[PDB]
C-alpha cells in the first residue's frame, strides 16, 4: 500500500533498454527504474521552475526600472570601454 | 515600417555588464556580442512578433535567442496582429550565467 | 504501435506530484512524464557507466605499474615538496 | 512565404499525433493546433528561429515545447525576401534531447 | 601537473566561492574550479550528443524526398487512420 | 562587475577549455569557467537538498526510540504479514 | 561488537520489502540477504563507513547499493574499541537523493 | 596483527599528483591531505576487509572512501574470511576529478 499502480505507455526503444537493466541485475523490477527516473525528474522541473521564477524576477526588475529609451551601440560600446577603465 | 524600440534602464545596464565582463579579457568578443545583439535588435524592430511567447514569465512576455543570450521583451500593444507602437526590451539574460535548463 | 504499455508502481508522493504536473498543464498524461524521464534516466545511466569503466581503466592501468612497495608518507612529503620545484 | 515540409516531418508529424492520441485524443489535437500556429508565425517571420550552422550550415531551431521544429530558408540568407521556409523534422525535446540549447 | 590560469568569474560566483571554502566545503576556489570544469566536460558530451542526434535527423529529412505543404486538417484524419490500423 | 582570480586546473582540463575557445564554442576560457560554476552553484543546492534530507532523516530516527537488535528471518516474517494487511 | 537498530529503521527495512516484495518477494528477500550482510561486515568493522559530521556529529554513511546506511559507533572515537553500532536509518538514494557522495 | 600495506607504483603517483596539485596554493590543505590518506590506509592495514566490494570494476576490486578520494584496493587472498597476506592499494581516485556520479 506504499506504492501505487499507473499503466504507463514508454517507447519501444526504451522498454527494450529497462529490460536489459533488468536482465543486467542493475535493478529488480521495471518499477525501480521508474521510481528512481521520476525522482530525477521531480528534481529537474523543480530547477527548471527555479529558472521560470529567475527570468520572472528578471523581468519585473526590469519594469520596474524605470522610461525605457532607444539605445545607440556606438555610444554603448564608448560607455562600456570607459567603465573597463 | 520598423517600429519603435525602446530598452528598460535596466536592459541597457545589461548590455554594459555583458560588454564589461568578457570585454576585460577579449575586446573583440565583447566587440563581436554588441554587433550581434545590435542586429537581432534591429530585426525585432522590423519584425516586432519574431520572439516566441513566454506567459509563464509574465502574460506579455516574449522570448529571441541570441546565443549565449535570451532577449525578453513585449510588444505594445500586447497584440498577436495589427499596427505595434512600440518593441520594449525589458533585460538581455546571458543563460550561462542565470539558466539551468538552458546554456 | 509506437508506444509499449506497462504497468509500475510508484510511490504516493510521486503520483500525487505527477498529477499536478498534468492538471497543471505542463503535460497532456503521466506516460509522458515517465517518457521523458526515462530517457533523462539512460543519459545518468550512461554517465555512471563511465564512471565504472573509468574506475576500471584507472585500475588496470595499477595493475600494470610494476611491484607494489610501501609508502613512507613522511618521505613522500618531501618528495611531493620537491616537485613543487 | 511558401511553407513545405519534408516528407520525414510530415512523418515526425504523425508519430507524434499515433503516440498520445493513442491515449489521448484531445491531447494529439491540441499539438497539433499548436504546431500549426507556430509554422504559421514562422511563415510570417522566417528568420526567428536561431540559426544552428554548428548542426548543418543552413540549419534552424524553432523551439515549440515540448517541440524543436530543425527547418531551413531559401536563400539561406540573413536579409531579403525569402521565397520559401523547409521544415525538415519535427523533434520531440523530451525523447531525443538532453537540452534544448 | 598542473596548469594556472586568470579568470573572470561574476562577484556573486566568487562570492559562494569564498563562502564554501570559508565554510570547510573545499580547500581553496581552485578545488571548486577543477569539480566544475570536469562537470562541464560531461555537460559538453551530452551537448555534442544532442547536436549528433539533430544533425542526423537533419540529414534524415533532407535525404527523404521533395518537401510539401501540409494540410493539418488532412493530416489529422491520415494519424487517425494511422492509429487505427 | 567583474572579479578575477588565479586558478589552478588540470593539464587535460585546460587543454580541452582551449580546444573549446580554439574552435569557437567559447570566446575566452573565463566563459567556460562562468558556466562551469554557475551550474555547480545548482548542484551544491542539490547537495545540500541531500544533506538536510539525510539530517532529517537521521533526526527522526534518534527520537523514535530505543535501538533494538534485528532479527532478520523474524522482520521477513513481519514484512509479509504487512503485505497482506 | 553489538549491532542495533533504531525503531525507524527498522520501518525502513519492512517499509522497502513491502514495496519491492509486492511485485517480487525473491528481490525482497535478496535485498534482506544484502542488508544483513552488510550490518555484519560494518559490525566486524565498525568504522567502515565514512563520517558525516556535516549531517550529524557523530554520523557515518555506508553504501549497500542502492541503499545508505545511516549509523553511529558508541562510543564516537577514531581509535578505540567499540561497545555498539546503532543503525539510525535505511535509505533508498533512489527515492531520497541527488546524490550518494 | 597488521598486515603488510603496499601501494601499486601508479597509486604513488596519484599521491604525488595530489599533494603537488592543491600545495601549488595551500601546503596546509596538501599536507591535511595526507594526513587523512594515511589514517585511512593505516586503519585498512589493521582491518583489511573495510572496504566494500565492486567486483563491477574488477573481481577483487574493494573500495574505500576518504572524501574526496576513492581508494581503491585488494586483499591478497581475495576471500571474505581468512588471514590476509597484504593489502595493496592500486589506485587512489580524486572523485572531484573523475567522476560523474560521486563529488
Ligand atoms: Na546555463
Ligand atoms: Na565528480
Amino acid at each position: 500500500a506504499n506504492v501505487e499502480k499507473m499503466s504507463v505507455a514508454v517507447t519501444p526503444q526504451q522498454a527494450a533498454v529497462m529490460r536489459e537493466a533488468v536482465e543486467a541485475g542493475e535493478y529488480a523490477t521495471a518499477s525501480e527504474i521508474v521510481r528512481e527516473a521520476v525522482r530525477d525528474w521531480l528534481a529537474k522541473r523543480e530547477l527548471r521552475h527555479d529558472d521560470i521564477r529567475r527570468l520572472r524576477q528578471l523581468w519585473d526588475e526590469g519594469k520596474a526600472s524605470g522610461r525605457p529609451e532607444p539605445v545607440d551601440f556606438d555610444a554603448l560600446r564608448k560607455e562600456a570601454r570607459q567603465k573597463l577603465t | 515600417m520598423a517600429v519603435r524600440l525602446v530598452w528598460s534602464p535596466t536592459a541597457k545596464a545589461d548590455l554594459i555588464d555583458i560588454y564589461v565582463m568578457i570585454g576585460s579579457e577579449n575586446i573583440r568578443a565583447a566587440d563581436r556580442y554588441y554587433d550581434q545583439l545590435e542586429a537581432r535588435a534591429l530585426q525585432l524592430a522590423d519584425q516586432p512578433r519574431m520572439g516566441v511567447r513566454r506567459p509563464d514569465i509574465r502574460p506579455s512576455a516574449r522570448m529571441l535567442v541570441e546565443a549565449p543570450f535570451v532577449l525578453l521583451y513585449e510588444t505594445v500593444p500586447d497584440t498577436d496582429d495589427g499596427p505595434v507602437e512600440w518593441v520594449e526590451i525589458v533585460r538581455v539574460v546571458d543563460g550561462r550565467r542565470d539558466l539551468n535548463r538552458l546554456f
